[PDB]
């Protein structure tokens, strides 16, 4: 089978001032070749994270995520590139494309929705016809 | 992002 890349979900609805995690899997058939591996998250035109040769080059990622992206890396051995992302802002609302190299390469993307404080007490506020 | 050939086509940033 090609080398592809899957996703428990592609849609994560998150609270606002939360951490989310989403994640993309990828096929390992025992022990990780970290050598062979490439992972990259984007959303929108910005650097989330990247990594290569078994390390995170933070020198790139965008100053919007700083001290707030990581992959949870010991998860990569279990074939799951996991994106943590804390303190949830508006902004952070979109779609992010997670782009993984590990012999073959493929991506997918995934949407979040972030919740406002709100949002549930205001629910019922006003529907409409 | 910026490594050669890697991805090309996929990403936005750069």
């Amino acid at each position: 089978n090609a080398f592809t890349v899957t996703v428990p979900k592609d849609l994560y609805v998150v609270e606002y001032g939360s951490n989310m995690t989403i994640e993309c899997k990828f096929p390992v058939e025992k022990q990780l070749d970290l050598a062979a591996l490439i992972v990259y998250w984007e959303m929108e035109d910005k650097n989330i994270i990247q990594f290569v040769h078994g390390e995170e080059d933070l020198k790139v990622q965008h100053s919007s995520y700083r001290q707030r992206a990581r992959l949870l890396k010991d998860q990569l051995s279990l074939g799951n590139a996991a994106l943590q992302i804390t303190d949830v802002k508006l902004q952070d609302a979109g779609v992010y494309r997670c782009m993984i190299s590990y012999g073959g390469a493929d991506y997918k993307r995934i949407t979040v929705k972030v919740n406002a404080p709100y949002a549930a007490a205001l629910e019922h506020h006003h529907h409409h016809h | 992002f910026f490594x050669g050939d890697v991805f090309y086509g996929w990403y936005l940033c750069g």
